[PDB]
């Protein structure tokens, strides 16, 4: 099916606490696979997933190298965006980007991503051209004026087009037994009575992967949308997730509701029904 | 311009007194980063207690899952205490098997 | 694998 890489910075300053935390993390779709934290005892990128790991040592001291110079460079942005909001040296700031490229099952290049965001808002991106920027504000633009002029949008571009397919296409191979291999959620509904006229219904799925799924509760064929609850999907710590969607129903009436569920590693969408 | 912390208490695999498990609490929506947070048992904060690197999604909101490995009872419970810059007092989510 | 490309504010 479809990919993506994505590689995510988060440069926090600490006022009176030494220089501010730079740390970056590599995932591939729902999988982490490295991680790199300048507070680490010995700061350089490490693997968090068994197929990375077969990497040369050249790889890890090239990739080592990229974090430290991107530490100097964000801390160095975070010393540049306040001035450019007039902000005090005693606050604390971050600075977070995420960027990475999208394949689909071919391994072609989808699209491709590049944003950057201070203090939560967004800043500045890069557009799915591939070649102009957005900047949010003033501030923004001011970095916009030197990223053109420096031709940056040329070289995420060439990355994106290049090396961030190609390795990723590399990773998928390597990893194929996980990250090529979709687990379907495991589906049940529970019957829980609310008062002695209505009960709640409760569509779980478990152990799925990816995260990407969709829960749905139909009324007679009707969906639920603005009446059903539905939590937020969550890691099981296993590298599977869960997720369930809810619903008060009156009481005799069950089974007039069925719950839907979505997800790719089922060849056919769902249907469930509380089963007394 | 900070954002309040979503919390979720539940287990890796479904209940059953007398076999182990893992007792996780997901936090996630928030923003800035810095947050702490302890899983308690019957109230008191569990040693040795691991957790997630640190990440965000696409809406810029950081989230980390704190984990420790358990074996549940009928008579012991377990709860996650949160605590962030956008919270005046330490929140606690009691532990369900069945949420 | 990430690319060089310095991105100063």
């Amino acid at each position: 099916g479809s990919h993506s890489m994505r590689y995510f910075y988060t440069a926090m300053s600490r006022p009176g606490r030494g220089e501010p935390r730079f740390i970056t993390v590599g995932y591939v779709d729902d999988t982490l696979f490295v991680r790199f934290d300048s507070d680490a005892t010995s700061p350089r990128k490490e693997p968090r997933a068994p197929w990375i790991e077969q990497e040369g040592p050249e790889y890890w001291d090239r990739e080592t190298q990229i974090s430290k110079t991107n530490t100097q460079t964000y801390r160095e942005n975070l010393r540049t965006a306040l001035r450019y909001y007039n902000q005090s040296e005693a606050g604390s700031h971050i600075i977070q980007r995420m960027y990475g490229c999208d394949v689909g099952p071919d391994g072609r290049l989808l699209r491709g991503y590049d944003q950057d965001a201070y203090d939560g808002k967004d800043y500045i991106a890069l557009n799915e051209d591939l070649s102009s920027w957005t900047a949010a504000d003033t501030a923004a633009q001011i970095t916009q004026r030197k990223w053109e002029a420096a031709r940056v949008a040329e070289q995420l571009r060439a990355y994106l087009e290049g090396l961030c397919v190609e390795s990723l296409r590399r990773y998928l191979e390597n990893g194929k037994e996980t990250l090529q291999r979709a687990d379907p959620p495991k589906t049940h509904v529970t019957h829980h009575p609310i008062s002695d006229h209505e009960v709640t219904l409760r569509c779980w799925a478990l152990g799925f992967y990816p995260a990407e799924i969709t829960l749905t509760w139909q009324r007679d064929g009707e969906d639920q949308t603005q009446d059903t609850e539905l939590v937020e999907t969550r890691p099981a710590g296993d590298r599977t997730f869960q997720k369930w969607a809810a619903v008060v129903v009156p009481s005799g009436e069950e089974q007039r509701y069925t719950c839907h569920v979505q997800h790719e590693g089922l060849p056919k969408p769902l249907t469930l029904r509380w089963e007394p | 311009i900070q954002r309040t912390p979503k919390i979720q208490v539940y287990s890796r695999h479904p209940a059953e007194n007398g076999k182990s498990n893992f007792l996780n609490c997901y936090v996630s929506g928030f923003h800035p980063s810095d947050i702490e947070v302890d899983l308690l048992k019957n109230g008191e904060r569990i040693e040795k207690v691991e957790h997630s690197d640190l990440s965000f999604s696409k809406d810029w909101s950081f989230y980390l899952l704190y984990y420790t490995e358990f074996t549940p009872t009928e008579k012991d419970e377990y709860a996650c205490r949160v605590n962030h810059v956008t919270l005046s007092q330490p929140k606690i989510v009691k532990w369900d098997r069945d949420m | 694998e990430e690319p060089t490309v310095i991105k100063k504010y």
